[PDB]
């Protein structure tokens, strides 16, 4: 999926957040890896 | 020459901040924000 540049705390294990509660959400003891990555000359474009 | 205020006698909802909030650094110690609904605070002074 695609995130704001705010909210990298946001997709951990254990923390609150809109994200988290309402979106995409981890189990407490969660394990796996996160990759997180800036994207805006792929996404972004002209006008929003 | 921070700003210190006092504040009583009144009701504390923190999900009302949410509906325009921005902020990038977010810090708790000794409480979690989760709880926040579910507490009484005898003392609540704000500084900014």
């Amino acid at each position: 999926f695609v995130i704001r540049g705010d909210e990298v705390r946001q997709i951990a294990p254990g923390q609150t957040g809109k994200i988290a509660d309402y979106n995409y959400k981890l189990p407490d003891d969660f394990t796996g890896c996160v990759i997180a990555w800036n994207s805006n000359n792929l996404d972004s474009k002209v006008g929003g | 020459a921070w700003n210190r205020k006092r504040i009583s006698n009144c009701v504390a909802d923190y999900s009302v901040l949410y509906n325009s909030a921005s902020f990038s650094t977010f810090k708790c110690y000794g409480v979690s924000p989760t709880k926040l609904n579910d507490l009484c605070f005898t003392n609540v002074y704000a500084d900014s």
